[PDB]
């Protein structure tokens, strides 16, 4: 699993 | 010894962030987001820097692949096989892509190593970064270099103009509505034509630079920094999904060629997965010490 880019 | 590729700040106090009247004003602009999501760029802080060298324009593909092909870099999206890129309506991983498939496999970069490189990790810019001499800004060294010595909105000042830089502010006006934006996003997502939407690195030059020469500093791809996310002051409160990433992501700066003029200040703060994490609008650029 990944957060990615915060706040989506 | 300046190197021509860098600019020079100059050291000084500036106040990092956003002021209380800049976050009132976005809350009665006509724009989505609660000001729960802009509070992670307050309170303002002094913050005191020497003088520093920071890249005039983001690392280009072209840049990048001259690392790659002197070095056999393997940039993380390559060892996962996908990296993430846009949908019609959320980011979804595309097999293949990196930043010489920057849409996937059946895409390449013919004619754009001008622009900027994208699908970097936050361990493939270090690496670059590293072999070039350099190493990437802090967040305070990036915002002090989009912002200038003193608070503004964008680096060229406090007013709006969709000429400036590469932002869906200028796709929207040329369309004559946000409707006919919207509509158009479709289409394109259907055709499944093009994907990534950059520009040449400084085509906004002087226009949209920042005092002190950077271009680009505002839309285009969105940059990693080395700063380890973090609250300005340990009150502030912000969206719960921002405190969740404080002590774990790194922060981009900058926006992208996707969002609208809010999502490009010189104050906005995002947060990234450094763990091998990339997407097709995400790039960066090279800072170093004056003498290092
Ligand atoms: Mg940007
Ligand atoms: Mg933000």
């Amino acid at each position: 699993h990944s957060s990615g880019l915060v706040p989506r | 010894a300046v190197p021509g590729d860098m600019v020079r700040i100059p050291g000084g106090t500036f106040l990092q962030g956003s002021p209380e009247r800049t976050l009132d004003w976005l809350d009665r602009e006509g724009q989505a987001f609660p000001r729960d999501w802009f509070t992670d760029e307050t309170p303002q802080i002094p913050v005191t820097l020497p003088d520093y060298l920071i890249d005039r324009h983001q690392v280009t593909v072209a840049q990048f692949a001259a690392f790659v092909s002197r070095t056999g870099y393997v940039t993380s999206a390559e060892r996962a096989g996908g990296s993430m890129v846009y949908g019609e309506q959320y980011w979804e991983i595309r097999e293949g892509a990196c930043w010489h498939r920057p849409a996937g496999y059946g895409s390449g970069i013919r004619g754009r190593d001008d622009h900027p490189v994208v699908h970097i990790s936050f361990a493939d810019a270090e690496a670059y970064a590293r072999w070039a001499g350099r190493r990437l800004p802090t967040e305070s060294e990036w915002e002090r270099a989009a912002t200038g010595p003193s608070y503004r909105l964008w680096p060229w000042g406090d007013t709006w103009d969709s000429r400036n830089a590469n932002t869906a502010e200028h796709t929207a006006g040329a369309l004559g509505d946000l409707d006919a934006w919207r509509t158009w996003w479709g289409a394109i997502h259907a055709v499944q034509g093009p994907m990534p939407q950059t520009t040449p690195v400084g085509a906004f030059s002087p226009r949209g630079d920042s005092v002190d020469g950077c271009a680009d500093m505002t839309g285009n791809v969105y940059e990693w920094t080395s700063t380890l996310a973090h609250l300005y002051s340990p009150a502030t409160r912000c969206d719960p999904t921002i405190h969740l990433v404080m002590g774990r992501s790194r922060v981009i700066r900058g926006g992208s060629w996707m969002n609208f003029r809010y999502q490009v200040r010189c104050a906005e703060r995002l947060y990234g997965d450094p763990t091998g994490w990339s997407n097709f609008a995400l790039g960066f650029r090279c800072a170093r010490d004056v003498t290092a």
